């Protein structure tokens, strides 16, 4: 009911994706009562105006 | 953010050579040079 | 040891001298030292007599900076112009994010030049990207009244004339320093010592 898991992992090279989000969702923490709701984002060239 | 937002949009409508900076009249005399300093110095660009 | 040199904020600067006045401290010959930003706004009413301070003889005066900035861009501009092998400025900061080639190159000739006759003096700039050879005004509370008594030039101080008071009246300088002698010894058991 606490949620506090407003984390978020963006990527800005493209390297290692898939491994990436397939560790994302694979351990559990509920010593630690997260309900981790996560993110994803891809590489845009990251730029002032961009970033 | 909005001042860093401006000076982006600026510089890609003005492709400046040398970009001035002051200091805000609302005083906190820290936060004048903050958005030019390393938004518009991406390129390397003389700061003023 | 007397002089006590300080720098800290303005409103910070009014409770520290409202600290000093607590303890008779501020007077005598316990000469003080501050700088440009301890000594205006609120922090001048709560100073004390005998403050020697500092202030910059032009640091208000945007016009006369704006027109030196602008004169000195133009003759940088104007200098590397004769220069070979340069890039156009980036357009975009949307989508596009490099490093301008001819960028740094310019850093080694605007840094590096002469700006002759200007209203506020010479300007040249120092190994860092800032201002050097300013002219300070030496300040003194008199009275509960700033003035001007002494300037300097850069290199060499000048006073002025006007005669400065040292905190607590007491025109003539005070030596800075004294000498504490209540010394404690400290010794050991020993038996025919």
């Amino acid at each position: 009911s606490p949620p506090s898991i407003g984390i978020a992992v963006i990527l800005v090279g493209t390297s290692d994706e898939v491994a990436i989000k397939d560790a994302h969702e694979k351990d559990d923490f509920h010593h630690l009562s997260v309900v981790p709701r996560v993110e994803l984002v891809a590489m845009n060239e990251t730029d002032p105006k961009s970033i | 953010i909005q001042m860093a937002l401006s000076v982006c949009e600026d510089l890609i409508s003005s492709q400046v050579y040398a970009i001035l900076v002051s200091h805000p009249p609302t005083p906190n005399d820290h936060f004048t040079p903050t958005p030019v300093s390393y938004t518009a110095g991406f390129y390397r660009i003389p700061v003023l | 040891a007397r002089v006590i040199i300080l720098s800290a904020s303005e409103d910070d600067a009014a409770t520290v001298y409202r600290a000093a006045a607590m303890l008779n401290m501020t007077g005598s010959g316990y000469v003080w030292l501050v700088g440009e930003r301890e000594i205006s706004g609120n922090a001048l009413r709560y100073a004390p007599d005998g403050i020697l301070g500092l202030q910059l003889i032009n640091g208000k005066n945007e016009s006369a900076h704006i027109s030196d900035a602008v004169g000195v861009v133009a003759q940088a501009v104007h200098e590397l112009l004769e220069k070979e092998n340069i890039t156009d400025p980036p357009r975009g900061c949307v989508g596009n994010t490099n490093i301008w080639k001819t960028g740094p190159l310019f850093k080694r000739v605007l840094m590096s030049s002469k700006y002759a006759d200007g209203v506020t003096g010479r300007v040249e700039f120092n190994e860092d990207g800032d201002r050097k050879f300013a002219n300070y005004s030496i300040m003194n509370l008199q009275n509960r009244k700033l003035v001007q008594v002494g300037i300097y030039n850069g290199t060499h101080v000048i006073p002025n004339d006007r005669k400065i008071i040292w905190p607590g009246g007491e025109t003539e300088k005070p030596r800075g320093y004294q000498m504490s002698t209540r010394l404690k010894i400290v010794t050991i058991h020993q038996e025919p010592f």
